């Protein structure tokens, strides 16, 4: 056989076992996950405190696209990074060109095709990310979950990493208990109890939380980190719920 | 381009693409040069298996670089026309901007650093080519003999050889040489590099060349009638 | 087969390292410097008796101030010495001033990584690059394929190198004349090379801040092997 | 084993080996620490001689007046990455006449990094870097791998042995955090904190390298009898 | 058609004593008839003891000696912190000019 | 990358030879036999067609022998595809040395060119060698009437008589016996097709499988003339030497 | 045998790339279908959300590639954007150089001819995908044309794609042997839409709900995709009949 | 990224074959049968429309190709191949001959041209050969009617008559007795019917058959009248209709 | 520059050239050899821009000892001239032109024969009996198509010569400061010392 070793080609199964193997990289990340809110988005995201030398709130993962996008990520920070670095210029070029902002959609897509195209040639290795990101832009609030093979789609919620899977289930059952839409701020309080309920899976080390979101009524559109009063208000609300 | 680099090193620090050229140079068929007091000659050995040849037409062994200075060479035929085409090239740039001909160590260098560049490049392979280049820097009389390899090491030789069969020639050279006293005459010099190569030519017929290079640009190809004299000569001094 | 510039399970770069096997098997180079010079030794290593050695050019000049001897695939050291020269000429022009040793240095061993998939491979040869400055003095430097460069009181190098090392160990000390260093170069040359020692199979040189960069001519270093002989005789 | 041929290669776990191989050379390399207060960040290093005739191979580059790094692993690619964010804090200041923020100046080496680690034909950087700085938000150490991950803390130390000075640090923590005001003190506590690295040898002058900048001290370098002070 | 230079006036002046030097100019940037500004220094300190004025086009002139401030952080970065002679500043600053030999900076410089 | 599917074209074997090129000659070997002979008063070149089927057109074909300017021609031996690439290079090159000098190229230089080719293929690039060899036949006016052979090495050589392709061992004993320097055109042609004839692997030659060219000075007076035979002229000069 | 892992010819003279390409198709697990009216070109696929957090609406496989031209997509999503994208942008510039809307057979020749290539050469992958164009085109009239990754493409009374492809196409063939025509001889565009979700019923033997299906049409100037409640219009006035 | 795959993948094995090309030959014995005749005053060229299913319109599917008004192509092997074979040629025609000469290239010489292209993708980096052997039939004032079989190493021949494909080995038997150089068109492409039925085993008729001649001018054809030396092409497509009609007198 | 002449007789070709060299209202030089050998039976003379004439005349001279050297064999002065012109004619749509003519006297040893051409900067070829370039034909070619004859040795051919020098003597504006002449024939080039 050997189809594994070189990037795109097919196993006889249809298969590009390097974009699998990127998977389980991202799988090996810290968990990760994004709440779609009535007029916005919530992006959060488990921190590892590898050591007490780590400075609290200077190691920010989150990361803003544009004035209206926010983009979290699991698995290779810096691949990450790359993919966010192109998202910029991508969402400088459509804003030069056009105007107006880049719709969500039109930015989800300009990821997709450029994660699709590191699966196309064997001179370069896929993304060892899954990106969840998402705004507000004029026809309303998009959450987006995208993966190495440049697979993308809109989603309710979404999570991936280690704790994929705990949050998926957390996601599933407000997704199921609020039909009629989840609040801008309730978003931002169930994003840090799902995250520390997905903790449960990386649970030698004790984390630190981290949240971001746009919303048209609480941040007029634009993407904002939740600090101070706000985030500790969800961080007790998190404590609260694991015991 | 392509890309590739294909002279590289091996675990126990030799490069055997350079090595394997070496090996191509020692099928080739043999060379050498001998500088007399006065004179440098090279003599060729010319393969035997081969009649129905022309050799009016066919390229001889021995190339004038410039009217001062000739290149020999063993191993690859079609490798060791791009040197020589390059060298003829330098020559002429050379007296193009320093107004004034190569000398035979510089033109030498140039070929050596052709030679060396050709062993770390990418997508290219060595020369299988060692070369023999001779003649008189001008307004000099002191005779000069180079000799280049495919690594592109290069150094001076008061005789040498190359090619197949060299060890056995250049073992000739080793005792029949005496730096003290070398060959005085340009007869003296063409008869020493004659015996050399009938160690392991065949028949001293269309078998051998001779080139004779003597200062100020005088350099001439012998033919069949004044090397089979020489053969001739050798052979019943020989019988003792 | 496997890329030019792939790294080893010991975090080493196996082009680097086997270049380093090939340095091994070059002719033996040694190098001591003093208050008041720098010596340069080489072993010339002709390879049969009809190669006129003095046409062996192992120790070389890069500027009047710089010296360089050289080990390994010496072929390989043409365009490093190439490169130096353009080096410390260009930047007499662009500064009205001699170039520093450590500075010519740095910039040949940037040379040295420009390899792989720029040149094919590394380099397969270690320079010893001498001189003198104004700000640092006297100085001698060690220059790999690895673009690493060590500055050493003395230091030896080729297929000789581990015995003359662990010699020049115990025989340097900070107040060596020239002189004395230049018998001990002779003596520790005479002692790991295969053929016997004289003034055609080795070739010896220095650089003073009076003088310059000077290869010694057959019959300065004639005189100083048969000066070595009559002081070894006399204990 | 068969996927680490080169750096475009997953393994079925998901593992880069090239830059695995890469982060191994850091382990080899010689120890050095960094830590800070609020007003002061310090490096310093063990330096690495080939033998007793040659010289100790220096650790710490300065990149610009507020700025710089020291080195574990291949010494010519911290030589390339040093030269890099010389330039990048060059550019701020003749551009912007702004001074380089440490903490870009850890995002811009994670993104030259990480390019290496995606494409054929290329290699990861083989070294670790520690960057100490003081810019408009205070004094700040970071910690770079050539995996592309960038990371800012109190104190940590890289290299060979480096668990003793970092476990050291780690209990040391709120005692040298608050080291405000006084170069010496928080220098002692480095060259403590690097002692716990150190095997069959100690600090002499000649070994030792320090590195300061803060609030009114620009990145200077104290070698040789300039360290004495310190043994 | 577009000019690209200007004159924006001043005069500058550099004495030399036996153990010390002098470089002196005024203060005054105009364009035309008009002032730009009463204080605005083309006297700069260069580091290493050198002191620099780049007199004419002040666009030019600025550029001159922030590319030359520049090569100063540079010689100290390549060369071991080694100072910068005034006879090698000066070798510096011709290699600066020439380059621009065919669109050049519209300055009379002093040292 | 992609370096797992490089076959590495230019490269020396540890006994000092280049791989691709020995194979090369070894797939030259099975082309249908082509030979050369050169007179005092002409040349001539003939070649023997691969099995040729009985509904193959053959008065409009041109398989073996080519016309690289009106002094000079090939004869091929190895891959058509391949041969067409290098001959209208050289037909190209001997137009700019016209061009530049207003004179015929020399058959040598026109050769050399051609054979440089060839050798860079083998040193660099990373590409296969040209699956050819030629019989270049030419008259220029410093060495007269030429025959040269070269190889997908590049090397080439000069000769009075030669073969290229299949059972060149068995046919250059033949010539080497039966050829003498004062021949003449009208011998050698004879010469020629009995070679052929001994060598070939058939059951006997007939004209719908040769190809056949002289090269004389035929014509008016110090002038060259090139002679590609029919197939009707190929079936005369067969009666006319008793092979059919 | 690398012969497997690149685009060039196996000893029995096959492309194995390719082919596994083909099996890249059927990984979405979706069937596809299209048809011909007299005025329309209908096209429908099975639309399947498996994870309750997706966003319906944005899960699709079929793209409208220019006004008139629409596409959809039998394979896994990013080579089947990857191919919409590239082929909007060569419908747009085909009418920027030549002045006329970009015929649907005009488009898959193109795209075609771009598989081929990487069939051919090795540095390209062939994408995993089936790529099915539909259009009233102004001088042919409704048509279906549909490009494989072997770069193999013709046009069609009729077709469909996927894992249950036979089952429709022997459907839809035992139709027209009955029919005795080309197309399927209605007037207007919902009851062609009818006929395609009736006979994707019959051959799959399943039944649908408004969100099961995803439904394109291409009129004369016009290609456009339906909602879920222009779906439920058409499921209901099936299911009174 | 970029195409970092400069070197050949066609390379001589020991004993001298060039795998790649033996391979795409073999590709080429999988195809359909395909075949030519040249008649005295015309050349035709015939092969059998294999459909893929019955849903397909065939029509839609052109295997014989016009490459000049004057040249037609047909093929055996890998269509999609073939397609961009005859796009390149099409243009290779006007780029390197018509808009050079004012004049549509004479056969040999546009078959040189396919043969050229052919053979590059035989030793360029990054590329495999051509599966498909092509043959092409054309006129030209000079040479009059030709017919030329061009194969994945670029190599070409001219034929009187020969087929290529599936069943080749038999129909060159069967055209061998039936080939004679006194041969009207309408014989030449009665023999092609007779040799084409013996390889097809499903329908035999104007639909499942594809056939085109190279014959008289068709100033029909031409789309202009006015200029009485342009005359029209002499590539004609047979119609359906017109096949059938040689059926019944089969 | 200015001045150069070249005339063939029966058995050599004969080529005069101005020794003058002047910049501004100076004679910077009064002993110039306006010539290159570019084989040992083929003269090349030139005039024109300053710089670019002796440029160009070496980078000729180089040329054609390079396909010496190459094919051991002499250009004819046919070949020579030819691709003396083909460079002109390529340099005068370059960006900066050669801006020199040039006289090419061989003796072409196949042929037995002298040969002189005349190529001027745009690159525009003669072979003719007797040349010149610049303001001296206006006085020499009328001058020649009265006294030359076809058989005339070399000896009546410089006698012809001190004609044309003469003539230009008695009426061209400029100092030329008297001429370098060469002979070219069976033999090679030589030169006349005494003028
Ligand atoms: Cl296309
Ligand atoms: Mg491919």
């Amino acid at each position: 056989t050997g189809y594994d070793l070189s990037n795109s080609v097919f196993s006889p199964d249809g298969r590009n076992f390097q974009v699998e193997y990127a998977v389980k990289a991202v799988e090996n990340g810290t968990t990760s996950i994004g709440i779609k809110c009535n007029d916005g988005v919530v992006f959060a995201v488990e921190k590892l405190i590898t050591s007490k030398l780590l400075v609290p709130q200077k190691n920010v993962k989150i990361q803003v696209v544009d004035r209206h996008i926010g983009c979290v990520y699991s698995g290779l920070i810096p691949d990450g990074r790359h993919l966010v670095n192109r998202g910029r210029e991508e969402a400088a070029s459509f804003k030069k060109l056009y105007k107006t902002p880049i719709p969500i959609p039109a930015f989800a897509d300009r990821l997709g095709q450029y994660v699709q195209a590191h699966t196309l040639y064997n001179s370069v290795r896929p993304f060892g990310v899954s990106t969840i990101f998402g705004g507000v832009d004029k026809n309303g609030a998009h959450l987006y979950m995208l993966e190495p093979s440049g697979s993308y789609w809109g989603y309710k919620g979404a999570a991936t990493g280690k704790g994929r899977q705990s949050a998926k289930a957390e996601l599933e059952k407000l997704v199921d208990h609020h039909p009629e839409g989840l609040s801008a701020r309730e978003a931002v309080k169930q994003a840090a109890k799902i995250i520390y309920l997905a903790h449960e899976d990386n649970k030698e080390k004790d984390f630190e939380l981290e949240i971001s979101w746009c919303s048209l009524s609480e941040t007029n559109g634009l993407h904002k980190f939740v600090k101070g009063d706000l985030l500790q208000e969800a961080i007790d609300f998190a404590q609260k719920e694991i015991n | 381009g392509y890309d590739r680099a294909l002279s590289i090193f091996s675990p126990d620090g030799h490069i055997f693409q350079v090595e394997y050229a070496l090996e191509a140079v020692k099928r080739g068929t043999c060379a050498v040069g001998v500088k007399g007091k006065n004179c440098v000659v090279l003599g060729c050995e010319r393969r035997s298996t081969l009649k129905l040849q022309d050799t009016r037409i066919t390229p001889s062994k021995v190339s004038k670089i410039d009217s001062h200075v000739v290149l020999s060479f063993s191993g690859l035929n079609a490798d060791s026309r791009i040197l020589i085409e390059k060298a003829r090239v330098e020559a002429q740039s050379h007296r193009l901007t320093l107004e004034d001909p190569v000398t035979v160590e510089y033109l030498t260098r140039y070929v050596a650093g052709v030679q060396q560049r050709y062993t770390q490049s990418g997508g290219v392979r060595p020369f299988g080519v060692s070369t023999l280049i001779a003649g008189f820097d001008p307004r000099d009389d002191e005779p000069k003999l180079y000799q280049t390899e495919p690594s592109g090491i290069y150094s001076s030789w008061s005789a040498q050889t190359i090619g197949r069969n060299s060890k056995t020639v250049r073992e000739f050279l080793e005792k029949n040489y005496d730096r003290k006293e070398p060959p005085a005459t340009v007869e003296e010099c063409v008869k020493l590099t004659v015996r050399s190569l009938l160690e392991v030519v065949q028949t001293g017929a269309k078998n051998i060349e001779i080139t004779v290079v003597k200062p100020d640009s005088d350099i001439v190809a012998l033919s069949s009638e004044e090397i089979n004299q020489y053969v001739t000569q050798i052979e019943q001094e020989k019988q003792e | 087969d496997r890329g030019v510039s792939t790294f080893s399970p010991e975090g080493r770069l196996f082009q680097v390292e086997y270049s380093l096997e090939a340095i091994k098997l070059g002719s033996t180079a040694i190098g001591i410097a003093t208050k008041e010079g720098v010596v340069l030794g080489v072993e010339k290593r002709a390879t049969s008796p009809l190669l006129e050695s003095d046409s062996i050019e192992k120790i070389v000049e890069i500027d009047r101030h710089i010296g360089c001897a050289m080990s390994g695939l010496t072929a390989d050291a043409r365009s490093m010495i190439e490169h130096a020269r353009t080096a410390a000429v260009t930047h007499n022009l662009y500064y009205d001033e001699d170039i520093n040793v450590e500075s010519l240095t740095q910039s040949v061993c940037d040379l040295a990584l420009r390899f792989g998939e720029l040149m094919s491979r590394p380099f397969g040869v270690a320079l010893l690059i001498a001189g003198h400055d104004a700000d640092d003095g006297y100085q001698l430097f060690h220059a790999e394929p690895s673009g690493t460069f060590y500055r050493y009181n003395a230091k030896a190098i080729g297929s000789g190198s581990e015995g003359a090392q662990a010699e020049l160990l115990n025989e340097w000390h900070s107040s060596l004349t020239l002189k004395e260093a230049e018998l001990l170069v002779l003596k520790i040359l005479k002692q790991v090379m295969e053929e016997k020692l004289d003034e055609n199979n080795a070739q010896l040189s220095c650089i003073t801040k009076q003088d310059g960069f000077k290869i010694y001519d057959n019959e300065k270093t004639a005189e100083l092997i048969k000066e070595l002989k009559e002081k070894e005789a006399a204990e | 084993n068969n996927y680490d041929g080169d750096t475009v290669t997953f393994s079925p776990t998901g593992r880069l080996f090239q830059v695995e191989y890469a982060l191994e050379a850091i382990k080899q390399g010689s120890v050095t620490v960094g830590l800070r207060s609020n007003t002061h960040a310090v490096l310093v290093a063990l330096k690495r001689n080939a033998d007793e005739l040659s010289s100790y191979q220096k650790k710490i580059i300065k990149c610009d007046e507020h700025m710089g790094l020291s080195l574990a692993g291949l010494a010519p690619d911290a030589r390339v990455l040093s030269n890099y964010l010389r330039q990048q804090c060059n550019y701020s200041s003749l551009v912007f006449n702004r001074k380089l923020a440490v903490e870009r100046a850890g995002h811009l080496l994670c993104d030259k990094a990480q390019k290496n680690t995606q494409s054929y034909g290329g290699r990861p950087y083989g070294v670790g870097l520690l960057i100490i700085g003081y810019d408009k938000s205070g004094a700040h150490l970071l910690e770079f791998q050539p995996s592309g991950n960038v990371t800012e803390l109190y104190g940590t130390a890289i290299g060979a042995r480096s668990q003793g000075a970092k476990t050291y640090l780690e209990r040391t923590l709120d005692t040298f955090i608050k080291i405000d005001g006084n170069p010496d003190e928080l220098i002692k506590a480095g060259v403590e904190a690097i002692s716990q690295s150190l095997r069959d040898e100690s600090l002499t002058v000649d070994n030792l390298s320090i590195a300061i900048v803060g609030k009114d001290t620009p990145f200077t370098i104290y070698d040789g009898e300039a360290v004495a002070k310190y043994i | 058609q577009f000019n690209p230079y200007g004159d924006n006036g001043g005069t500058i002046l550099g004495i030399a004593g036996e153990d010390f030097a002098v470089l002196a100019g005024d203060t005054r940037n105009i364009t035309d008839y008009s002032i730009n500004s009463r204080y605005e220094p083309k006297v700069f300190d260069c580091g290493d003891n050198i002191v620099m004025s780049a007199n004419g086009f002040a666009a030019d002139g600025d550029a001159l000696v922030k590319r030359f401030k520049n090569s100063v952080k540079w010689y100290h970065f390549d060369h071991n912190d080694k100072k910068l002679s005034i006879n090698s500043a000066a070798r510096n600053i011709q290699h600066l000019l020439y380059g621009k030999r065919f669109f050049p900076y519209y300055v009379h410089t002093i040292i | 990358g992609s370096r797992r599917y490089d076959s590495r074209t230019t490269i020396f074997s540890p006994e000092g030879r280049l791989y691709q090129v020995e194979y090369a000659l070894e797939s030259i070997s099975h082309a249908g036999t082509a030979i050369g002979i050169m007179a005092s008063d002409g040349i001539v070149l003939a070649a023997e067609r691969k099995v040729t089927s009985t509904l193959l057109e053959q008065d409009t074909s041109t398989e073996k022998l080519y016309k690289l300017n009106d002094k000079i021609a090939v004869a091929v031996a190895g891959l058509t595809a391949d041969a067409e690439i290098l001959i209208n290079t050289a037909r190209i090159h001997a137009q700019n040395y016209l061009k530049t000098y207003n004179e015929d190229i020399p058959v040598e230089i026109l050769v050399r060119r051609l054979s440089d080719i060839k050798q860079g293929y083998t040193q660099h690039g990373g590409l296969r060698p040209f699956g050819v060899s030629f019989i270049y036949a030419g008259y220029d006016d410093r060495y007269g009437y030429q025959l040269y052979t070269s190889n997908p090495s590049g090397n080439y050589t000069g000769w009075k008589a030669i073969s290229v392709g299949a059972n060149t061992s068995a046919a250059q004993t033949l010539l080497q016996m039966d050829y003498k320097d004062d021949m003449k055109v009208d011998d050698a042609i004879e010469l020629a097709l009995k070679t052929l004839s001994k060598t070939t692997d058939s059951s006997a030659l007939t004209y719908d499988r040769l190809e056949f060219a002289t090269i004389r000075k035929g014509a008016n007076d110090g002038e060259v003339y090139q002679k590609i035979f029919k197939p009707q002229e190929i079936k005369d000069i067969l009666v006319k030497t008793g092979i059919t | 045998g690398y012969d497997r892992h690149i685009t060039i010819f196996s000893p029995e003279g096959r492309l194995y790339q390719v082919e596994y390409a083909f099996k890249a198709t059927n990984q979405t697990n979706i069937n596809s279908l299209a048809v011909r009216g007299k005025d329309c070109t209908v096209v429908i696929s099975q639309k399947k959300v498996p994870d309750k957090l997706l966003d319906p609406t944005t899960v699709s496989y079929i793209f409208c590639i220019s006004r008139t031209i629409g596409m959809v997509v039998n394979g896994p999503i990013p080579d089947a954007r990857n191919a919409a994208l590239r082929a909007k942008a060569e419908a747009a510039e085909f009418r920027y150089k030549y002045g006329y809307d970009m015929p649907c057979d005009v488009l898959a020749k193109r795209m075609a001819n771009l598989s081929q290539i990487y069939t051919q050469r090795a540095y390209m992958r062939p994408l995993g995908v089936i790529l099915t164009f539909v259009s009233v085109d102004e001088e042919l009239g409704p048509s279906i044309y549909k490009t494989d990754p072997a770069g193999y493409y013709v046009g069609y009374k009729a077709t469909a794609t996927g894992p249950k492809q036979q089952e429709i196409t022997t459907n839809l063939e035992n139709h027209f042997k009955k029919s005795k025509i080309d197309h399927i001889n209605e007037e207007s565009w919902e009851k062609v839409v009818e006929f395609a979700i009736t006979h994707m019923i019959d051959a799959l033997g399943t039944e649908f709900s408004k969100n099961d299906l995803e439904v394109g049409v291409a009129t004369k100037d016009k290609f456009f995709t339906l909602s879920a409640e222009n779906i439920e219009e058409r499921l209901v006035a099936i299911a009174e009949q | 990224m970029t195409d970092r795959y400069s070197f050949s993948l066609t390379t001589f094995s020991p004993s001298g074959k060039l795998g790649q090309i033996d391979y795409a030959l073999t590709a080429v014995k999988q195809g359909v049968t395909s075949l030519g005749i040249k008649a005295t005053n015309g050349v035709v060229i015939a092969t059998e429309k294999k459909s893929s299913s019955p849903l397909a319109m065939s029509e839609t599917l052109s295997k014989v190709s016009l490459l000049t008004p004057d040249i037609g192509a047909v093929y055996s092997g890998m269509g999609p191949d073939y397609r961009v074979l005859v796009d390149k040629s099409r243009k290779v025609a006007h780029t390197s001959y018509k808009r050079i000469y004012g004049e549509y290239p004479p056969t040999k010489l546009l078959v040189s041209e396919v043969a050229k292209i052919m053979q590059e993708a035989t030793q360029s980096g990054g590329v495999r050969p051509f599966g498909v052997s092509l043959l092409i039939a054309g006129h030209d004032e000079f040479n009059g009617f030709s017919l030329y079989q061009v194969d994945p190493s670029g190599s070409y021949f001219p034929w009187k008559a020969t087929a290529i494909g599936k069943g080749s080995v038999a129909a060159k038997t069967f055209l061998e007795k039936r080939w004679n150089d006194e041969l009207e068109l309408e014989d030449a492409i009665h023999i092609a019917l007779l040799t084409l039925k013996e390889s097809v085993e499903g329908e035999f008729n104007g639909d499942t058959i594809e056939l085109a001649i190279i014959g008289d001018e068709n100033p029909d054809l031409l789309g202009y009248t006015g200029i009485p030396t342009d005359k029209g092409p002499r590539f004609r497509k047979l119609t359906s209709q017109e096949i059938n009609d040689r059926l019944e007198a089969l | 520059m200015d001045i150069i002449l070249g005339i063939r007789v029966q058995d050599s070709v004969i080529l005069a050239s101005s020794k003058a060299v002047t910049r501004g209202i100076s004679v910077l030089k009064d002993s110039d050899d306006k010539t290159r050998q570019l084989s040992p039976h083929t003269l090349m003379s030139f005039a024109g821009e300053a710089g670019d004439t002796v440029q160009f005349a070496e980078y000729i001279q180089a040329n054609i000892q390079l396909y010496s050297i190459r094919e051991d064999y002499e250009l004819s002065p046919q070949a020579v001239s030819s691709f003396v012109r083909q460079e002109l004619a390529k340099s005068i749509r370059s960006r900066r032109p050669y801006q020199v003519n040039v006289l090419i006297g061989g003796y072409d040893k196949k042929k037995n024969k002298p040969e002189l051409y005349q190529i001027d900067y745009l690159g525009t070829k003669v072979e003719l009996p007797y040349g010149a370039h610049g303001y001296s034909g206006f006085y020499t070619f009328s001058l020649l198509d009265h006294h030359y004859r076809p058989d005339m040795t070399t000896e009546e051919g410089l006698d012809l010569l001190k004609l044309c020098v003469q003539e230009l003597e008695k009426r061209m504006p400029m100092d030329f400061k008297g001429v370098i002449v060469k002979i070219v024939d069976k033999d090679g080039i030589r030169q006349v010392d005494d003028f």
